[PDB]
């Protein structure tokens, strides 16, 4: 309608190639990263603390 | 009077040993102090 710009479009194999390009951003590695730093502060805390 | 000097040195020896033990007790007061107040800087240190 008006303007030739229709909603959507079946997809393309070019348009594929972007498609499996994309994908989450991983945080499993700074997940694992922050839960390590905060057990070992832990770990630091429970003797850091003068008895 | 050199008899009298040896008691002297006798005297001396314990005016030394009584030297010995004021500095003995301004040290440990010392330390004390220095030791006590390291502790409380150390905690303070280590809470912040």
């Amino acid at each position: 309608n008006d303007n030739p710009i229709p909603k959507s479009v079946p997809l393309h194999p070019k348009s594929g190639k972007y498609f499996h390009n994309l994908h989450a951003r991983d945080l499993s590695n700074i997940y694992q990263q922050c839960y390590k730093q905060i057990d070992e502060t832990i770990n630091q805390l429970v003797d850091s603390t003068s008895p | 009077h050199q008899l009298n000097e040896i008691r002297k040195k006798y005297t001396m020896r314990k005016s030394t040993i009584e030297t010995l033990r004021e500095k003995l007790d301004q040290l440990k007061r010392e330390a004390r102090k220095d030791v006590s107040q390291k502790i409380k800087d150390i905690d303070d240190q280590i809470q912040q």
